[PDB]
C-alpha cells in the first residue's frame, strides 16, 4: 500500500473486466477443513485424491487444493493457523458444543488484533463493544473480580480467588466479555491457558463456515441487540459426508465468490503486538 | 461452383494413395431392430514345452476360443456363439540359465494396454439375420475384469515355480463389421473390440525373478471361470443400365432453378451429403470417385497441357519445331496449331480452330475464367440427378461421376472480347467475328486469334452467335444488357430465361439435353 | 499459380500426420528397450 | 511398468466460456481488423496452442 | 405478452372464485389423527370449513403415516394441498427432501443404471430416487470411462451416498459421468430437471425452531410463502387454526399453470 | 480508500520534518536475541536489568526492551516468532554452522509467503528465482526425485526412495532449491520435519543480524551470480560479551535506524498483506 490518502476517481467508465474466477483458479489455494468423523465415514484411502481430480473440473489445478483434518471443534479452535488463501471449514452442529462452535466461528469469520496480558502483575479494563478477551488452550478456566475505583473488590476480595466470579470452566476457546470500563483482577489457569486482549473489526474475506446439521443459527454478537448474518456463513443439509463434499466441489466457485482473496498475509491471524 | 467441385477433386487426389495404402496393410495377407445383449466368452492357451530334461518351456500363447450358450431376451431364448481372440500381445520371457536344469520360458504372451481383445458374436434371432445393409451401430456395455489364475511349472526335480496374478479390464472400443467362415456357411457379425486397461493384481512367477508386472499372461487367463461376461445394450440404425435413366431423368430439370445452382460453390462436402450409405462408402468413395478421376479423360489431358508448357519453356534451346498461328510458340495456340494429329474432310481454319479449341476449351475451365462456366452447368446436372436417384452402394458413385466430365456438352465454343470484337472459336465447326455492338460479322483471323486467346481471360459463351443474332433482332437488347450477355453474367442471363422466355430458353435447355452422357 | 502450389501445400500438411501414422501401425514392431537399469556397490566372499 | 493409464478430468463446456468472454474485453481494434485480411487457414490455426 | 396499460379496475374479491371452484386436500400424519380420537373429526372440521367458505363436498383429508411413505406417494389429489409436517429431529433431511419435491415443480425422465453411466448438467439437474429401500453407490468417470477412486468393475470400491432412504435427491459434481449402482429391486432412480415452483402446497411445519435448509448448495437459502410454521400445543388446535386461516393459507399458494404431460 | 490502489505526487515542499527517533522511542519495542553462551559469560542475575536502565539513556522507556534467549542457531531458526516491533539478533561465529546461519539469516532478513505442501499425494515444482522450499523441525531429511513430462523418474524410480537424491541430511532449517520448472516427487521425514512452499517477497525492515566474529560472510542468494549486502546485516568485533551488549546499547538508534518500521505489518496496509 503506502497509499489510501488521495481519493480514487468515481467516474463510471462502466467497463467491468470480465470474469474474476479465472484469476483465482490460476493464482489462489483452497484449504478444506473437516472433522475426523467426516473422513472416517468416507472410508477410502484415496478420497482426498478423487476429490482433487474432481476439483480440476471446477477449475483448480492439481497442486492447488488441500485437506486439513481437525478432530474436534475445541482443538480446531485454538491452534488454527489457516494455511491457504481460501479456507472453507465444515462444521457439523453438535448441539452440546454450540457455544464452542460460536466462539470458533467468531474467531475465523472475523479479523482480530491481540496483545498479551499479564494476569499476574496488572489490573486492566475492556474499552468498547470491540474489546474482548480471547483465551484458548488445554483447559481454560477464568475467574474474575471487578474493581471499584480504588483497586478494591466489588463482591470479592482481591486477595482470595475463592470469592472471584467464575466465567469459564475448562474450555478450549473462550471469548470473555465484561462490563465495559471496569477494572478486573483476573485469575486464569495460565498453566493450561493463554489469555490475550483483542480488539475486533475487519471481517474475514476467506472462511466460509459451512454448517452441517440441525436448524442452525449463530450469534456473533456478544450483545442481544444485533444479529449478523454474513455471506461467509453458509449451511448444507446433511445426508452423507460423500454428498457434502460433492456439493462443496460442485459449488466451489460459488463458495469462493462469497469470500474473496487478497486478505491472507499471516500464518495465524492472532495478530501479535 | 462446378469450377471447384471438379477441380477441387483433381486437387485432392494425392490423398487417393494414403487411403489406398491403408486398406492393404489392413487388407488380407428403412428398418431398425434392438436387443439387450449378453456376451459370454473365454480365452484359450497353447503351452508347449521344449525337449530335453523337462525344465524348459518354449511357448505359452493365446489361442482363439469358442463358447456357446443361451440367454433370455424379451421372453425369447436366444442361442449365441462367440469366438474370442487377441491381437497386439507382448512377448515376455524368463531365462533361469543355460544349464539343462535351469527353468526357462522362451516366450510367453501378455496382453497389456497396447493389446486388444476381440469377441466375434452371432445369435439365432431374426433381426440379426436381416442385417445386410448397415447404415449405423453403437454399444453401451459394462466393463469386465479378466484375471489370471495360477499355473504351475512341474519341474522333474524339486520345487515348482508358479505363475500367478495379472489382470486387465475390457472396455468397448470401436464397432465394425465381420463375418465367420466355417467348413460351409457364414455367420455375419460386427465384432466389437475391447481396449484394455491393466488392473490389480500384478503377476509374478514364484521362485524366480519376475514380479510386479502388469497385464494378463496367457498361462491361465480364465482363472477357472467357465466364461467371462460383458452385458449391456446396443442400438442400430438401419435403411450401362444406369445411363439410360439419367437421360430420361434430365428431360425434367427446370431451367431457372438450375442456373442458380451453378452460382453456389457446390464443393466436396456438398456433393456427398445427400448420398445415404451403409458404411465408409461416400468417404473412401469420395476418395474412390477420386481414384477414378486421376485415370480418365479430364485427367491426363490436363496433365498434358501442363507439360506441353514446361517442356516447351524448358526446351527452347531445343524448342519443338511445331508451328504457331500467332505471334509465337505457346502450347495453347501453337501446340494445337501444329499437332493436328487427326485428318480429312473440310477447310483449313476449322481444323486448327478445332484443335485449338480442344485445349483452349474444356481444358481452360479447370483454371481461370468468368461467368457460368460450362461445367458449372454440368455440375448442376449431376448434383441434380445424383439426388433424384436415392441410391447408396459404392461401385456406382465413382466412374459415373468421372465419366460425366469426359462426356458432357460434347462440343461447345468460346469467345474473347478485345476492343469490341467477339472472336468465337466455334469448336468442331464454325468461327465468327463481331463488332460487339451492332452484331456483325467481318473476316475472322487465325492470327488476331492466336495471342488474344493464349494469355487473356476467356468466356464460356453460354449462348453463342446463332442464338444471339436471332435474339438481338426479335427483341431489343440494351447496350447495357448485351455487354453482360457476353461475359456470360449470371444475373442478366437468369433474368431473361426467368422473365421473358423466348429463344433463350432453348439455347439453355438444349445444353441440358446435351449433357446426356 | 505458384501461389497455389506453394501455399496449397502448407495448407494440406495436416495430412502429413494421418499418413505418417499409418506406416507405423504398419511398419515393423516397436520395442521398449528401457528397462530402467541400476548401478553398483561392491560386496564379496568372507571365509578362511 | 505401469499398471493403469493416467486419467485427467477436463474442463467442462460451460466453464471455459466465462473466461473467453472476459478475455475478449481487451482485444485491440486496429490490430484485430487486420488479422482478418490474412487467410488464417488450416496450418495457421493449429500452429500455437 | 400482455399490454401494460394501467388504469385501476380491481376485480374484487378472488377468494369467491376459489371457494366455488377449487378443492382443498389436507395431509397429516397418523399420530395427528390418533391424538384427536374421534370418529367424526373429519366431519366436524368439514362443517367448520363451511364457515371459511368451502362447500361440503369440497375438502378432503389424506393420512400419510410417515414422512418416508408420504414422500414416495405425493400423488397430490386436490387443487390445493396443504401438508402438515411433524418436527421429528432425526428425520429432518427426509423432511427436506420431501419438501423439495412438493414445494417445487419437477420434470423427470427414466434412468437405466444397467446400460449408461450418467452426469448432471446444471444446478438444476438432480437425481431423485425413491422407494422401499433406496441405496445408491456412485463411481465418477474420467474422460475414458475409467474410475476415479474406483473400478467400474467392483462396486465394493464405489462411493455410497445414500443408505436405504425412502426419498433421495442426489447431487454430484456437475459435468462428470458416473457409473451408478442403485438397488433397483426396492428403488427407482430418475433424472430430474427442476424449476417452476409450486403454486399449491403449503408445508405447514409443526414444531421446533423449524429453520431448515432447502437448497443443495451452501450459498443460497430460499424462504417462500408456501413454507409456513405453526406453534404446537395440541393437534385439535392445529386443525382449528388451519381452518380459521384457510384462505390466508390458500392465498399464499394459488392454481397452477404447468403444462405437465404426466397428468 | 483502502484498496491497495496507489498514487502520490512529489512536490518538493522540502519540509525536512524533524527527529524520527522520538516517535520510535515512545511507540516502539526492541527485542534482543542472543545465544545462551552469551548470557552465561555475563554471569549476573541482573544483567537484563542493568542493560535496561542503560537503555533509558539511549531513550527507551523501562517496559520497552525485551531479552529472548535462543540456545542454538538451529533451534532459533525454527518457529521464528519474532516478538517485538524491532528485532536485533546477535549471532556468534560458529564456522561449522555457517550454512545453518545463512539459512536462518535468509529467513529473518527477508519477507516470506508460504503455503503447505503434501509430500504424500502431489509431486511439486518451483516456479521462479523466488519460489523456494523452506522446511524446518527436529530433524529435516529431504530426498528428491525429478520427473520428466510423464511423471517418470529421471535417475530415479518414483517407487523406491533408495534411488532418490538426498539434498538435506537432518537439518533444523533448510531452504531447498531445485532446477526451476521441473516436477519432483519429494520424500521428507514429515515425522520430525515440516516442508512448506514459499515465495520470496519484500525484505525485512526489522532484524539486524549483528554478526560476532570471523571475518565475515553469510550470503543469502541461492544463485552464484548475485551477492546482496543490506543495512540490516551488521558486524561487530568480538572481545567479551559484556562489550558486545554495551555497544548494542550505545548504538541502539543507529541500529534501529538501519531497520525501522516493519512495512508488511504496518496498519496502513490491505491488498498487500500483513
Amino acid at each position: 500500500n503506502y497509499g489510501i490518502n488521495l481519493p480514487i476517481t468515481g467516474s463510471m467508465d462502466t467497463a467491468y473486466a470480465n470474469s474474476t474466477q479465472e484469476e483465482t483458479f490460476l493464482t489462489s489455494t483452497l484449504c478444506l477443513y473437516y472433522p475426523t468423523e467426516a473422513a472416517t465415514e468416507i472410508n477410502d484411502n484415496s478420497w482426498k485424491d478423487t476429490l482433487s481430480q474432481l476439483f480440476l473440473t471446477k477449475g483448480w489445478p492439481t497442486g492447488s487444493v488441500y485437506f486439513k483434518e481437525y478432530t474436534d471443534i475445541a482443538s480446531f479452535s485454538v491452534d488454527p493457523q489457516l494455511y491457504c488463501d481460501y479456507n472453507v471449514v465444515l462444521m457439523k452442529y453438535d448441539a452440546t458444543l454450540q457455544l464452542d462452535m460460536s466462539e470458533l466461528a467468531d474467531l475465523i469469520l472475523n479479523e482480530w488484533l491481540c496483545n498479551p496480558m499479564d494476569i499476574t502483575l496488572y489490573y486492566y479494563q475492556q474499552t468498547d463493544e470491540a474489546n474482548k478477551w480471547i483465551s484458548m488452550g488445554s483447559s481454560c478456566t477464568i475467574k474474575v473480580c471487578p474493581l471499584n475505583t480504588q483497586t478494591l473488590g466489588i463482591g470479592c476480595l482481591t486477595t482470595d480467588t475463592a470469592t472471584f466470579e467464575e466465567v469459564a470452566t475448562a474450555e478450549k476457546l473462550v471469548i470473555t466479555d465484561v462490563v465495559d470500563g471496569v477494572n478486573h483482577k483476573l485469575d486464569v489457569t495460565t498453566a493450561t491457558c493463554t489469555i490475550r486482549n483483542c480488539k475486533k473489526l475487519g471481517p474475514r474475506e476467506n472462511v466460509a463456515v459451512i454448517q452441517v446439521g440441525g436448524s442452525d443459527v449463530l450469534d456473533i454478537t456478544a450483545d442481544p441487540t444485533t444479529a449478523p448474518q454474513t455471506e461467509r456463513m453458509m449451511r448444507i443439509n446433511w445426508k452423507k459426508w460423500w454428498q457434502v463434499f460433492y456439493t462443496v466441489v460442485d459449488y466451489v466457485n460459488q463458495i469462493i465468490q462469497a469470500m474473496s482473496k487478497r486478505s491472507r498475509s499471516l500464518n495465524s491471524a492472532a495478530f501479535y503486538y | 461452383m462446378a469450377s471447384l467441385i471438379y477441380r477441387q477433386l483433381l486437387t485432392n487426389s494425392y490423398t487417393v494413395d494414403l487411403s489406398d495404402e491403408i486398406q492393404e496393410i489392413g487388407s488380407t495377407k428403412e428398418m431398425q431392430y434392438n436387443r439387450d445383449i449378453t456376451i459370454r466368452f473365454k480365452f484359450a492357451s497353447s503351452i508347449v514345452k521344449s525337449g530335453g530334461l523337462g525344465y524348459k518351456w518354449s511357448e505359452i500363447s493365446f489361442k482363439p476360443a469358442n463358447y456357446q450358450y443361451t440367454y433370455t431376451r424379451d421372453g425369447e431364448e436366444v442361442t449365441a456363439h462367440t469366438t474370442c481372440s487377441v491381437n497386439g500381445m507382448n512377448d515376455f520371457n524368463f531365462n533361469g540359465g543355460s544349464l539343462p536344469t535351469d527353468f526357462v520360458i522362451s516366450r510367453y504372451e501378455v496382453i497389456k494396454e497396447n493389446s486388444y481383445v476381440y469377441v466375434d458374436y452371432w445369435d439365432d434371432s431374426q433381426a440379426f439375420r436381416n442385417m445386410v445393409y448397415v447404415r449405423s451401430l453403437a454399444a453401451n456395455l459394462n466393463s469386465v475384469i479378466c484375471t489370471g489364475g495360477d499355473y504351475s511349472f512341474a519341474l522333474p526335480v524339486g520345487q515348482w515355480p508358479v505363475m500367478t496374478g495379472g489382470a486387465v479390464s475390457l472396455h468397448s472400443a470401436g464397432v465394425t463389421l465381420s463375418t465367420q467362415f466355417t467348413d460351409f456357411v457364414s455367420l455375419n457379425s460386427l465384432r466389437f473390440r475391447f481396449r484394455l486397461t491393466v488392473e490389480e493384481p500384478s503377476f509374478s512367477i514364484t521362485r524366480t525373478r519376475v514380479s510386479r508386472l502388469y497385464g494378463l499372461p496367457a498361462a491361465n487367463p480364465n482363472n477357472g471361470k467357465e466364461y467371462y461376461e460383458v452385458a449391456g445394450r446396443f442400438s442400430l440404425i438401419s435403411l450401362g443400365e444406369l445411363r439410360e435413366e439419367f437421360n430420361a431423368l434430365s428431360q425434367e430439370i427446370a431451367m431457372s432453378q438450375l442456373i442458380d445452382l451453378a452460382l453456389l460453390p457446390l464443393d466436396m462436402f456438398s456433393m456427398f451429403s445427400g448420398i445415404k450409405s451403409t458404411i465408409d462408402a461416400a468417404k473412401s468413395m469420395a476418395t474412390s470417385v477420386m481414384k477414378k478421376f486421376k485415370k480418365s479423360g479430364l485427367a491426363n489431358s490436363v496433365s498434358t497441357l501442363t507439360d506441353s508448357l514446361s517442356d516447351a519453356a524448358s526446351s527452347i534451346s531445343r524448342g519443338a519445331s511445331i508451328r504457331s498461328v500467332g505471334s509465337s510458340a505457346s502450347a495453347w495456340t501453337d501446340v494445337s496449331t501444329q499437332i493436328t494429329d487427326v485428318s480429312s474432310s473440310v477447310s483449313s481454319i476449322s481444323t486448327q480452330t478445332s484443335t485449338i479449341s480442344r485445349r483452349l476449351r474444356l481444358k481452360e475451365m479447370a483454371t481461370q475464367t468468368e461467368g457460368m462456366n460450362f461445367d458449372d452447368i454440368s455440375a448442376a446436372v449431376l448434383k441434380t440427378k445424383i439426388d433424384r436417384s436415392t441410391q447408396i452402394s459404392p461401385n456406382t458413385l465413382p466412374d459415373i461421376v468421372t465419366e460425366a466430365s469426359e462426356k458432357f456438352i460434347p462440343n461447345r465454343a468460346y469467345r474473347v472480347i478485345n476492343n469490341d470484337e467477339v472472336f468465337e472459336a466455334g469448336t468442331d465447326g464454325r468461327f465468327f467475328a463481331y463488332r460487339v455492338e451492332t452484331f456483325d460479322e467481318i473476316p475472322f483471323d487465325v492470327q488476331k486469334f492466336a495471342d488474344l486467346v493464349t494469355d487473356s481471360p476467356v468466356i464460356s459463351a453460354i449462348i453463342d452467335f446463332k442464338t444471339l443474332k436471332n435474339l438481338n433482332d426479335n427483341y431489343g437488347i440494351s447496350r447495357q444488357q448485351a455487354f453482360n450477355l457476353l461475359r456470360s453474367d449470371p444475373r442478366v442471363l437468369r433474368e431473361f430465361i426467368n422473365q421473358d422466355n423466348p429463344i433463350i430458353r432453348n439455347r439453355i435447355e438444349q445444353l441440358i439435353m446435351q449433357c446426356r452422357l | 499459380m505458384a501461389s497455389l502450389i506453394y501455399r496449397q501445400l502448407l495448407t494440406n500438411s495436416y495430412t502429413v500426420d494421418l499418413s505418417d501414422e499409418i506406416q507405423e501401425i504398419g511398419s515393423t514392431k516397436t520395442q521398449n528397450v528401457t528397462i530402467n537399469l541400476g548401478p553398483f556397490a561392491q560386496t564379496g566372499y568372507a571365509p578362511v | 511398468n505401469s499398471v493403469t493409464v493416467r486419467q485427467d478430468l477436463e474442463r467442462q463446456l460451460g466453464e471455459l466460456r466465462e473466461e473467453f468472454n472476459a478475455l475478449s474485453q481487451e482485444i485491440a481494434m486496429s490490430q484485430l481488423i487486420d488479422l482478418a485480411l490474412l487467410p488464417l487457414d488450416m496450418f495457421s490455426m493449429f500452429s500455437g496452442i
